[PDB]
RNA sequence: AUCCGGGAGUCAGACUGCGAGUGAUAAGAUCCGUAGUCGAAAGGGAAACAGCCCAGACCACCAGCUAAGGUCCCAAAAUAU
RNA sequence: AAUAGCUCACUAGUCGAGUGACCCUGCGCCGAAAAUGUACCGGGGCUAAACAUAUUACCGAAGCUGUGGACUACACCAUUA
RNA sequence: GCGGUCGCCUCCUAAAAGGUAACGGAGGCGCCCAAAGGUUCCCUCAGAAUGGUUGGAAAUCAUUCGAAGAGUGUAAAGGCA
RNA sequence: UGUGGUGGCGAUAGCGAGAAGGAUACACCUGUUCCCAUGCCGAACACAGAAGUUAAGCUUCUUAGCGCCGAUUGUAGUGAAGGGUUUCCCUUUGUGAGAGUAGGACGUCGCCACGC
């Protein structure tokens, strides 16, 4: 499948997992939309990023 | 100052411990028992002082039941002492109590004087208590 | 008026290189003081109870029945 | 004669807390014909079987069928509360 | 990320959440692990407030949407169902 | 100083609906006394403008978007750059 | 300041890789052995029970039970039947 | 196919208890002259033999008393999110033991030789 990533939080003062974890998938700013494959590497991203972002499907 | 129970030392100072919680821990002797329901230390005189209330409404039978012991010992500094150097002298045999356990019990006499002295008792322990029997068992005999 | 506050230094054992890797020769594996692991296939033992690799290969551990544990190295 | 028997899932995770707050009995059984369910229980259903019979009953649990006579192992308290938790059901036949 | 060179600063750190020690399981105490912010961080909230919750300013505008926290009056938004 | 004590037991001696005893739990009360002046709601004040369970609206920042200017880096496209 | 301490080795504190401080909690060291080293053969301990002169709770014996409850030059861990 | 030798596999292979056997083989037993030996002793160790016995060892069969291996399920504990007192507790989300059990279990596989 393909998921739709955007950042909804920021990243300010939360720790060094989560931080490096955003920065591999491309999310640099707040409310910038990335899309990417329903692997399972993407969705064990996305279940340690579960509390910072929203994700949607296609 | 009055201690009645001690240990043989095998180690003096202690580290001061860290409790949590506990359960179970029930009534096998028993008929009629305390459950010590917060946490803490428990010294040795609060002990005596149980004894003595259990005793004086125990005339002519019924069993005392003295399930906890105290193992751990407290250190104390001086007055007048900075901190600074080594632990001091100690002074006193503690044990802790978490919730759960069980502190006395009784059996042999009839409920309303068992309920008479467990509330003398549990006036002189820093603890929230309750009473329970030796209520079910597979065969209560 | 304490008579304590002495130590060793620490002497860092351990195990030193995990499974699945490729080997060279004569390389230490898991530094003891007491066997606690005997060795098996191209593994001897030093001085002071480490384990070597002889032979190039790859590192896997195995164990003795019920108590013990081994290291072999197997090329490939 | 014929108690509640509700069935479960494998993992229930933390849910339970909120089963501790609701009345509910997380139960196990293990016994002859039929090898282990998780099974929802509700506290008033055993007091007639023990306020009427004791403690050596035979529970006569449903598949919602046929029964099943039981020879309770533990039935159990949890310290503060007098209600139900670690029930460790056992079975034996006749 | 590694290797080869040119040039420095730093060796007094704090508090907060979590594991421990000495202390009286006292301190904005002391001494260590571990994560964040301050130091080197301006803007919103907690009346005022370096370290707490939200969030990182290239610059302009008398445009718009939300976070933390709120909506009788100082004081912007329900006298909401 | 014995000793009267609704005859501290009963007579439905009267009238004619409920009356005791334990537990578990939600919210309160007492316990609760210091030094310039009310004096821990920020003030006004409030019987909800308090709390508990649920539901939509809206306010709220130099965060995000909208129009425009500048600079740096990588690019595209066609000389030029 | 008066006291105590300054190099090395073990255990705990040490948060189950490694590392980690305190005038935190416990102990040793500044050697020894020409065999207590090398090899080749052979061997299995501490106890208890029951009898037996001196002979005694406890010497030399005898049978049986006995995975370790023993020993390893020296402190402590890790090992070794 | 029986017996003997000889190997791996976590004692599910074991320990206790009971019964049966000598075609071959194994073992006990006879003895010490010889290679050899006892800190004394042909017990062992070593070498000669073959009167007998299955009593013991060994082999086969029965047995869940001790020991071993045990699923599922419930709970303590805990990573990541949160909320109150802040000594301590509680809620969502992921992972789950230790005990206590139903149960499995009185072995399995490989090679050579002899007798039949």
């Amino acid at each position: 499948a393909e998921l739709k990533i955007t950042l909804k939080r920021s990243v300010i003062g939360r720790p060094q997992n989560q931080r490096a974890t955003v920065k591999a998938l491309g999310l640099g700013k707040v409310n910038s939309t990335v899309t990417k494959p329903a692997n399972e590497a993407i969705k064990g991203m996305v279940n340690t990023i579960s509390h910072l972002v929203d994700v949607e499907e296609v | 100052m009055l201690v009645p129970k001690r240990v043989k030392h095998r180690r003096e100072f202690r580290g001061k411990m860290r409790g949590e919680a506990k359960g179970g821990k029930e009534v096998a002797f028993g008929e009629w028992g305390l459950q010590a329901t917060e946490s803490h230390w428990i010294t040795n005189r609060q002990i005596e002082a149980a004894r003595i209330a259990m005793t004086r409404y125990m005339k002519r039978g019924g069993k005392v039941w003295i399930k906890i012991f105290p193992h751990k010992s407290y250190t104390s500094k001086a007055i007048g002492v900075r901190m600074g150097k080594g632990k001091g002298a100690p002074e006193g045999w503690v044990s802790p109590v978490k919730r759960g356990k069980i502190m006395f019990e009784i059996a042999g006499v009839p409920e309303e004087v068992a309920r008479e002295a467990l509330r003398l008792a549990s006036h002189k322990l820093p603890v929230k208590t309750k009473i329970v029997k030796r209520e079910e068992m597979g065969g209560e005999s | 008026s304490t008579s304590n506050g002495r130590d060793s230094e620490s002497k860092r054992l351990g195990a030193k290189s995990a499974d699945g890797q490729t080997v060279t020769g004569g390389s230490i594996l898991y530094r003891q003081r007491g066997t606690k692991i005997y060795p098996g296939v191209n593994v001897g033992i030093g001085g002071d109870d480490t384990l070597f690799a002889k032979v190039d290969g790859v590192v896997r551990f195995e164990r003795k029945g019920r108590d013990k544990k081994q290291v072999s190295v197997y090329p490939v | 004669v014929q108690l509640e028997v509700k069935e479960r899932a494998i993992r229930p995770r933390s849910l339970r807390n909120q089963l501790r707050h609701e009345g509910k009995v997380p139960a196990i059984v293990y016994g002859y014909q039929i090898e282990s369910t998780p099974i929802y229980f509700e506290e008033k259903d055993l007091s007639k079987i023990l306020r009427e019979h004791g403690a050596n009953t035979v529970i006569k649990m449903t598949v919602d069928g046929k029964n099943i006579n039981t020879l309770m192992s533990k039935a159990q308290l949890d310290t503060f509360t007098g209600q139900m938790l670690h029930v460790e059901f056992l079975s034996v036949n006749m």
